[PDB]
């Protein structure tokens, strides 16, 4: 009866860690792309 | 923030014109520092402070396209009083001719009327700062201490 | 639920990373436009 | 439930890490060779 | 979250290195072209 | 104060003489440019001056 404890929790944690990863990924190639040119020019 | 640390504004020269007694035409090189976007003519606004004056300029509506010509103290300098003239010295991709966007590599001059803007005169043996504050960089900052004798017509200050 | 890391650490390491460069930035043109008139006058 | 905190933060900073590690690995060998020659000629 | 090392110094001692080669570059024509004519007139 | 840019005409002198005496007539807004060694002649062609010209 109360043994759905996976439904509220791991799957919502799971979701929301590849949001936050995704985005710790996806904001450094701008950085990078910009401090790479920058030294270089 | 990026674009915050990265952009700037780079002062490389400033002359001033001299030939009834009394400096009144004031001439400023600029170029963009090597990392900038985007910088943009229409919103910079320049301070100058002197004789108890602080006084802000702004834009103004007449512009030139002197990208081979001469005499740049003999085109177009009757629209002062108030702002700042633009004149173009060097453009690749045409991206400054209409609507005042600088690339990474132009060359854009300005000119600023002095009499009739501080109501007067600029005499030796003064010391004046100011700055070119652009819409989102780093400011380059001025100082044209004037030398002690005026010989020529056109004289060199920085 | 734990997935809020980034509003820890992130936004403020960029606001301290952006005082930290614009106090680099700003001292370092007093010092060149007093040691640039001290050799030619 | 909520012990995925290493999902979240780990693998997503090792590899920010090593972006941020191979940026100023990679950005080192233009200026040494650039200025070893300077010096030389 | 906390690999965002570059921003903070990288490019901002790149800007400062500019700035202070500059001053050395441009302060020297000045007193070479000084000193030239000093003795041969 | 007088601001020039470059001129359409120039010149592979790389051998003759007589500096002031070849293609001086294309003058009065702009500067001519003149060649006096390249070896690797990445200069005779569209202006770029390589280590030693």
């Amino acid at each position: 009866a109360s043994g759905i404890g996976t439904l509220i929790v791991f799957i919502a944690m799971v979701l929301v860690a590849a949001v936050a990863a995704s985005v710790l990924i996806n904001t450094s190639g701008f950085l990078q792309q910009k401090a790479s040119t920058t030294g270089k020019e | 923030s990026t674009e915050q640390v990265a952009s700037g504004l780079l002062i490389n020269g400033i002359t001033g014109s001299v030939g009834t007694s009394d400096v009144k035409l004031l001439a400023i090189y600029l170029a963009p520092n090597a990392g900038s976007s985007a910088i943009d003519l229409a919103q910079t606004k320049v301070m100058l402070d002197y004789n108890g004056k602080s006084v802000v300029l702004g834009y103004g509506g007449n512009q030139d396209m002197s990208s081979g010509n001469s005499s740049v103290f003999s085109n177009d300098t009757g629209a002062t009083a108030t702002t700042f003239q633009v004149n173009i010295l060097q453009d690749y991709d045409d991206s400054a001719v209409d609507n005042a966007v600088i690339n990474k590599g132009d060359a854009v001059a300005l000119i600023v009327d002095v009499n009739a803007s501080f109501a007067g005169e600029i005499p030796e043996r003064t010391a004046i700062s100011g700055k070119v504050q652009p819409e989102f960089g780093a400011p380059g900052v001025i100082s044209f201490t004037t030398p002690a004798s005026y010989t020529t017509t056109l004289v060199e200050l920085q």
